[PDB]
DNA sequence: GCTGCCCATTAAAGA
DNA sequence: AAAATGTGACTTTACCCATAACTTTGCCGTTACT
DNA sequence: AGTAACGGCAAAGTTATGGGTAAAGTCACACTACGTCTTTAATGGGCAGC
């Protein structure tokens, strides 16, 4: 069972053992050091950019549709 | 054969109904009975009528929920074609091609034909339809 | 049981506490890993047709932002000529050259050769560990791409040889080999340098 | 063709 | 019979192995199969099988499933 | 000058 | 004599929208019985 | 004539099946498989006898 924070993707929780436990990104030690107000934000901007993402293998694809043509 | 159409959980559920009409057909129906009325009546009828045609009424109580579903394609047919002559020319080749290039390059195709074009997962779905001997060897 | 070659799979991961300096650099031209395999593609002679094997590949690609920077393709083992050669389009097409170039333990790089280079154009070389692939795990995973997007789809691909044990006369690539030295090394240039230039990377969100 | 005996009826039974 | 050599197969492999099976029972097999390797497909083994009145099978090639035992 | 007789070698495919 | 590099491209679940082919119901009409 | 039981009409619900997207899950990149022994038959040289 896994928790996040939708204010911060550095962090996260899984059930271990009967323990609500601490969980480790990267955009955790790559967001160290910084507030609580643009950490969110910068949180909200990673979610939509890891989506939107996703959505963008059509254009990939037709790409290598054409090359390999 | 009726019988023999029907599946597990279908001799489980004519049973429930069996169980359901058993004290209607003796007499003394329970005080505390779930099923409404209706339902009960319909039970009973078909009852009556399979052990009055087919010489035993459990018959009548069957489902045979296998008859029912929608087993008709949502693609185009024309989709339909181009994706299976792209899986037979351009999947089973001896190039051993990811599904990915494939199924972009019927997308390409499809573009360039104006028919609708499928999704990755159609595509993986179709190609997993057709394994076996013909494309281990392909 | 099997070794360490085979344990490192489930090795460790080193997982960022505090801002170190960044794995995969900052900016372009920063870190870039220098690594080299055979290609899986049968090539036969221009002239004569007859069939030459499967070329060597050698890539140099930055670390920031994935970008084949060099890319290179010779019939002979690992040697200087290698490097002189991904080096030498590097500063040629691009401009310059990187900052830190990791290298595994190679020969090619042990040498005095490349290593006097290296310190004349001010290039701080880094050396990853024997035996261990992460260090240049960047790189080397740009050869599997390569394989699935432009190598695994051509003919006399050595993609069945894997199972030996599984290989027919009919389908030995030796006799289904078409291509040749000097266009799937143009092929090979065009994806790296405006097929997949072009695409969008999952680590940057963009090309 | 290659290695392949020819066509021939051997004698059967130790002699 | 087991027999166990450092050579690539050959008629000399068939012939030791015939030669143990006679000596630890008595008899060879009546239907002796055999694979389409060249060291069956050769004038010794033939002869060798036509002597003892045992019939000689051949298992189509590429075909394994024949010798699953 | 003509003809018969044992030795090497080429041929590929299957384990 | 020695710290401190996993990626990401290509698949596979998983959930939702649509519709077929029936069961599951209420509700009213009809009828046997009081 | 009033009331309870039976059955038709119909919509409501239930699985089922072929589609769609979005996101969890796999796994190969890590130098690398093609290589070697065995088999009979035909042929082509030299070598020798007539
Ligand atoms: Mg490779």
């Amino acid at each position: 069972q896994i928790r996040y924070d939708p204010f911060n993707i550095g962090i996260a929780y899984a059930f271990v053992r009967g323990q609500w436990v601490q969980c480790i990104s990267q955009y955790y030690a790559e967001l160290q050091g910084r507030s609580e107000k643009e950490l969110k934000l910068a949180s909200i901007e990673l979610r939509k950019h890891y989506s939107n993402h996703t959505q963008q293998s059509k254009v990939s694809a037709k790409n290598l549709a054409e090359f390999l043509a | 054969q009726r019988f023999h159409q029907a599946s597990p959980e279908d001799q489980a559920e004519a049973l429930e109904r069996y169980k359901t009409i058993e004290p209607y057909l003796n007499g003394h129906p329970p005080e505390n009975e779930t099923i409404p009325a209706r339902t009960i009546r319909h039970w009973k009828a078909k009852y009556l009528i399979a052990i009055q045609k087919y010489g035993c009424g459990y018959i009548g109580l069957l489902s045979h929920r296998s008859v029912k579903g929608n087993r008709q394609r949502k693609l185009p047919e024309d989709t339909l074609a181009i994706m299976e002559k792209f899986i037979l020319e351009d999947y089973e080749t001896l190039k051993q091609k990811r599904m990915w290039e494939v199924h972009a390059a019927l997308v390409r195709a499809c573009e360039e034909a104006g028919v609708i074009a499928p999704s990755y997962k159609a595509f993986t779905k179709e190609v997993q339809r057709r394994t076996g001997y013909e494309q281990t060897k392909k | 049981r099997q070794g360490r070659r085979a344990a490192y799979q489930h090795e460790s991961f080193y997982w960022e506490l505090a801002i170190t300096t960044p794995r995969h650099g900052d900016r372009p031209f920063e870190i870039g890993h220098i690594a080299h395999t055979e290609l899986d593609v049968e090539l036969v002679c221009s002239d004569t047709g007859r069939n030459l094997g499967r070329p060597w590949a050698t890539f140099l690609v930055d670390a920031y932002s994935r970008r084949l920077l060099a890319v290179y393709l010779t019939f002979d083992s690992p040697s200087y000529r290698s490097c002189l050669m991904v080096l030498r389009i590097c500063v040629k097409r691009h401009g310059r050259l990187p900052q830190i170039v990791v290298v595994d333990n190679g020969a090619e790089f042990h040498s005095v050769y490349f290593e006097t280079l290296l310190a004349t154009f001010e290039c701080t070389k880094k050396q990853r560990p024997p035996a261990k692939a992460r260090f240049g795990s960047v790189c080397e995973r740009l050869f599997g791409t390569s394989n699935t997007q432009f190598v695994h789809n051509l003919l006399g691909n050595t993609q069945i040889t894997r199972n030996v044990r599984q290989v027919t006369k009919s389908v030995n690539p030796k006799n289904l080999a078409v291509w040749t030295l000097g266009l799937l090394y143009e092929y090979l240039c065009a994806w790296a340098y405006e097929v997949y230039d072009t695409d969008e990377h999952p680590a940057l969100f963009q090309s | 063709k290659v290695g392949k005996r020819k066509p021939k009826r051997d004698p059967i039974g130790v002699q």
